[PDB]
């Protein structure tokens, strides 16, 4: 349940970068 | 957010699970070869029984998806002490049965026992996706989430056991259950990205990837084997992944037309409302039957696609005088995969707890 939290965070992560 | 479509997502059913007695055999195996008391491990052996019982009749949650890593995990350590794969002195029958025939089917491998619980734990993932009505930002990222997960088990799945056990775990059947999972995860990652308002640009190029995984899940869908062993199953599917290969192509051209609309390209706006209003029409043509949920997302979208279509042609036709590209000028939309099969580790021990054979050497 820990790594999916992680992989959950991780999508706002992606979408930021991926805009910039 | 209004812009979401909330599309229902497709989802596979679990397994159902038959006898695995494996008690008697890890009995005389220790007698023969550990020359221990075969009634020696009584308690481990009603631990993993009892996990089994649990895996099989699992509950549709969270915690269940937990159950079937601990018992997938279990078996691989009761496997590295009794030998009870393919031809090996322990090994005894594991009967599961094959979900589209609906007709058992033995293999005297624990391996065999692994791999549907892992299949069980992929469909477990992609039913807990698709339950979700996806109104908030937690429920689309959550959805995500589960569909990624289920690619990642299914994903596995092909790979670790890659001779196929029953015709419902063919290698061509898993890579057609991978990409419709990763359609899925992406198509819920663009409902995020339009709920967050992000730019023009970046929601064109997730739908556009979301059209990408759709175009292969639907040409798996097209093998003739799969229509046979899906049978009808696979009309409904083909039905609503060929309608959403049009709606999400719809959707990118509409964001590039805003991004043209943005760089002040009136022409080329026009062109791309355009596009997306013909993909739409054609989605809305395959949407004959769906149920409401489509129909009201499709109804929505053309609220916006017609009305935007129709202002950008007026406004080019006597306002900007642009010249309107044909569609085969511009460059494509390049899809943007930002989801991905998440890794399997079936004994890590945070997920498997202890090894409940420790005792057992």
């Amino acid at each position: 349940d820990s790594y999916f939290k992680a992989a959950v965070s991780d999508l706002d992560k992606l979408l930021d970068d991926f805009e910039q | 957010m209004e812009a979401v479509p909330r599309m229902p997502m497709i989802w596979l059913d679990l397994k159902e699970a038959g006898d695995f007695h494996f008690q008697p055999a890890v009995k005389k195996f220790v007698l023969k070869n550990y020359g221990e008391n075969p009634e020696a491990y009584n308690e481990e052996l009603k631990k993993l029984e009892l996990l089994r019982q649990n895996a099989v009749r699992v509950p549709r949650d969270f915690e269940g998806c937990s159950v079937l890593r601990k018992y997938l995990g279990q078996l691989h350590y009761l496997q590295s002490r009794v030998p009870m794969g393919s031809g090996q002195e322990a090994a005894v029958p594991v009967t599961w049965t094959e979900i589209f025939s609906g007709k058992s089917v033995a293999h005297e491998d624990i391996k065999y026992e692994q791999a549907c619980i892992l299949y069980n734990l992929g469909a477990l993932h992609s039913m807990l996706g698709a339950m979700d009505k996806r109104v908030s930002e937690e429920g689309m990222k959550v959805s995500c989430t589960h569909f990624q997960c289920a690619a990642g088990a299914f994903a596995y799945l092909r790979e670790h056991f890659p001779q196929a056990y029953s015709v419902d775990m063919s290698r061509q059947i898993l890579t057609l259950n991978v990409n419709l999972m990763l359609g899925q995860a992406q198509e819920c990652l663009l409902e995020k990205s339009m709920l967050d308002n992000r730019k023009s640009f970046l929601v064109a190029r997730i739908s556009a990837q979301v059209v990408d995984y759709y175009k292969e899940a639907c040409r798996a869908l097209e093998n003739p084997d799969t229509a046979s062993l899906l049978g009808r199953i696979q009309k409904d599917w083909k039905k609503l992944v060929q309608m959403k290969i049009y709606y999400f192509a719809a959707v990118a051209h509409l964001h590039m037309g805003k991004q043209a609309e943005e760089q002040q390209k009136f022409g080329e706006r026009v062109a791309y409302f355009q596009s997306a209003l013909d993909k739409l029409n054609e989605a809305i043509k395959l949407a004959k039957g769906q149920p409401d949920t489509v129909q009201d997302a499709l109804r929505f979208t053309m609220d916006v696609i017609g009305g935007k279509y129709n202002s950008a042609k007026k406004d080019n036709d006597f306002i900007y005088h642009e010249a309107v590209p044909a569609l085969d000028t511009l460059q494509p939309v390049k899809g943007a995969p930002l989801v991905k099969p998440l890794p399997v580790n079936p004994t890590d021990p945070a997920v498997t707890g202890p090894d409940i054979f420790a005792k057992l050497v």
